[PDB]
């Protein structure tokens, strides 16, 4: 039926089958039937049924002898599903699982594409403790060196300094979107519709990282400078900052009258005097320690 | 019944929208907030005054 | 309210039925309809499943031995 | 509550007669099942024919008893009490013929049977006859008729029915079948009865395990289908 | 059909709304393998049992 173009009818017929009920058939064939059902459902664009079917198939079974192809196909289908949904962190986990597969590991190009996609999707994923830990784990991969630009970008997204979107584009647009014979560009940032959406999401992630850096370092940055540093219009930058603040991602107080983006939380007198007391206590302890070392030095050089 | 209850619902909706649009700001000018809510300047001013009072 | 339900399901069709059922019966009807929907690998409850569950739940005579009435 | 179930004439606290229900349950002791299907112009009943011994005489075990050339019965439950009730039904039909001329309609015949059973249940003198009495027979001006009328004394008009261990399942199957209005023909009626029995019992229904009796408008005489006719009906049913 | 669907996909049960599938019963002749049924179905999970 699929060969005749009636994809909907084939999906309908195959969905009715309950592969799990067929306990007689071998586990590998059951998993293959589940994968076929998932592919048909995704082709029909019924992502809920695809999610249910994927939950039907277990993940432990992929730790077997000849399940390389099954793991690859299942993770590709799950990548498709979570790409439609928009969860980049799950996509990154799936691509990391794909990159761990021995068949992908052996071949240079396959593992290279897997690692490039993993780095890109870690970059795209929203900042979070889990995402930060995942980036930390991925960064310490010696094999990343074989792909220079992607590892450079991954490091740049962990360094605590501003990266300008204009400069980042001027540096990595050719290498990330188009690629070359020596730079096999992935489809993550492709020119397709999903490609443009994910490019905009990458710009959003870059601006979020920039705003986080400012909030960590600055205390009052004018709206003009914030817009310049984030590579956005004044109104658009203000809207993005307001959206971030409403969600509680970062603390800010947009004084639209004077264009002030004060970041510091209000300093209650108790906290200010507590900070002064902490400074004084540290000073006293350091003075005692320096006196001890000073007595030691006087003792030694009699 | 419809008139009174819909007026109350409109008041509640305006209150919620105004509270939502002032969360990021700290010294927002009234014209910008009125534009964000898509309402006359005088109406937003009166509603804000009543809310504060 | 919590159940997924579907557009084609009109609970008013069932509410007006003259059958005298307690709230526990209503909860049982809803749970049975949902579980029938889940059995057919359907995550959306439709009119057919609700009607079948209602007919099943309403049935409470059991034997009754046919002469007590 | 449970102390009122030792005499048949004592009412339970909630308004129940426990001995009548106990006899109803005893109906199942025979371990058999019988089903009757009323067609458009025919009435067919099929009952299990269990012979768990090579030394038994299969001709003497048949449960389909002919009350009269025009009226039929199939006793399900206790064998001795069923045979006693069949003899009483034959007597009732003969007396009706002798006193009023025209053959007693099936409904009247085992309405008299059920009245006897009820008079048994009211006055505590005899244990109620624990055997369901399924009657068939063509009645002029009323087409085929099948009436089931039981120990407690309840008789009703049935388009299809069954009595025995597997009664609820058979009646549910008939309800699922009786609803799709279709040509209720002799062959169709026999096929539906045999199919319901086979599905309820989940058995391949060898020809020597079933016994069938049919009354038709064209031939309004109780006829017990032989092995050949039953086998032919079964082969038609399969294909 | 009774212990697999609830275990594998609680999301579909929660998506529909009907959370509790509990209950179940295996009435029948005494000790004809009733425990074994709860053992054979223990092929996956059923650890504590
Ligand atoms: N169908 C069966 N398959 C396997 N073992 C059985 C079966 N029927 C009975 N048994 C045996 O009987 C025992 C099971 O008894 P069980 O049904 O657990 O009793 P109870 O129902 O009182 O718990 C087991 O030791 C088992 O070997």
């Amino acid at each position: 039926k699929e060969q005749n173009g009636d994809v909907k009818e084939a999906a309908s017929i195959l969905q009715e089958l309950q592969v799990e009920t067929y306990g007689s058939m071998e586990k590998k064939e059951r998993v293959e039937f589940i994968l076929e059902q998932m592919r048909l459902c995704l082709a029909v664009k019924d992502y809920i049924r695809t999610q249910i079917i994927s939950k039907k198939i277990n993940t432990k079974f992929f730790q077997e002898e000849n399940t390389e192809k099954l793991k690859l196909k299942y993770y590709n289908l799950m990548i498709q599903l979570d790409q439609h949904e928009g969860s980049y962190l799950s996509i990154c986990k799936h691509y990391r699982a794909i990159y761990d597969t021995p068949c992908i590991q052996a071949e240079s190009e396959k593992w290279q594409q897997a690692l490039k996609s993993v780095v890109l999707y870690v970059i795209l994923a929203p900042f979070d403790n889990e995402q930060s830990d995942l980036v930390h784990r991925i960064s310490g991969d010696k094999k990343l060196e074989e792909i220079p630009k992607y590892k450079d970008l991954l490091k740049l997204f962990t360094t605590m300094e501003l990266m300008r979107w204009s400069t980042l584009v001027e540096d990595y647009g050719m290498e990330l979107r188009k690629g070359s014979l020596e730079s096999p560009a992935t489809d993550v940032f492709g020119s397709t519709e999903e490609g443009e959406k994910r490019w905009k999401d990458l710009k959003n992630r870059v601006v979020e990282h920039n705003i986080r850096i400012m909030a960590k370092y600055y205390t009052r940055i004018t709206m003009k400078r914030m817009a310049q540093l984030l590579d956005l219009s004044v109104d658009e930058s203000e809207a993005f900052l307001s959206n971030l603040v409403v969600n509680k991602t970062i603390f800010a107080k947009v004084d639209r009258l004077a264009g002030i983006i004060n970041f510091q939380r209000p300093k209650d007198p108790n906290n200010l005097l507590n900070d002064w007391s902490q400074k004084l206590n540290s000073l006293m302890s350091l003075v005692n320690k320096t006196t001890h070392l000073i007595a030691k030095e006087e003792m030694i050089h009699n | 019944i419809i008139s009174t209850h819909l007026a109350k619902l409109y008041d509640n909706l305006l209150e919620q929208n105004l509270i939502r649009v002032i969360e990021p700001f700290s010294r927002v000018q009234i014209e910008h907030i009125s534009s964000l809510i898509k309402l006359s300047k005088a109406d937003v001013e009166r509603k804000l005054s009543q809310m504060i009072l | 309210s919590k159940m997924n339900l579907s557009e084609e399901v009109d609970l008013e069709d069932y509410v007006a039925r003259p059958d005298k059922i307690s709230g526990a019966d209503i909860n049982s009807i809803c749970q049975e309809s949902g579980m029938l929907a889940v059995r057919e690998n359907r995550y959306i409850v439709l009119a057919k499943d609700f009607e079948k569950a209602y007919k099943t739940v309403i049935k409470k005579d059991e034997q009754e031995h046919e002469f007590y009435k | 509550s449970a102390g009122f179930d030792r005499h048949i004439t004592i009412f339970s606290p909630e308004g129940r007669l426990y001995q009548v229900e106990y006899a109803f349950k005893a109906i199942n002791q025979g371990g058999l099942t019988s089903v009757a299907v009323r067609g458009k112009d025919c009435a067919v009943i099929v009952t299990q024919k269990k012979v768990p011994d090579k030394l038994l005489d299969s001709s003497t075990v048949t449960h389909l008893f002919k009350i009269t050339e025009n009226i039929g019965c199939v006793m399900t439950g206790m064998t001795a009490d069923s045979r006693s009730q069949v003899q009483r039904a034959r007597y009732e039909a003969a007396n009706w013929k002798y006193k009023y001329g025209y053959e007693i309609p099936v409904d009247m015949l085992c309405k008299r049977i059920a009245d006897i059973s009820q008079v048994y249940t009211q006055n505590a003198e005899m244990r109620p006859l624990g055997c369901c009495m399924i009657l068939i027979g063509i009645d002029e001006e009323q087409g085929p008729q099948v009436y089931k009328c039981d120990p407690a004394g309840y008789y009703c008009g049935f388009k299809a029915t069954a009595a025995g261990v597997k009664q609820t399942e058979s009646t549910s199957f008939l309800e699922k079948k009786v609803k799709k209005k279709f040509d209720w023909t002799f062959e169709q009626t026999v096929e539906t009865a045999i199919t319901c029995l086979s599905t309820v019992l989940s058995i391949d229904f060898k020809p020597s395990e079933i016994e069938v009796g049919v009354v038709t408008v064209e031939n309004p005489k109780f006829r017990i289908l032989t092995e050949a006719e039953i086998d032919a009906h079964l082969v038609a049913l399969a294909e | 059909e009774v212990i697999e669907l609830p275990l594998t996909n609680p999301e579909l049960f929660q998506r529909v709304g009907i959370i509790p599938p509990k209950g179940c019963l295996l009435y029948g002749p005494p000790g004809t393998g009733k425990t074994l049924l709860a053992r054979a179905v223990a092929s996956q999970l059923d650890c504590n049992f």
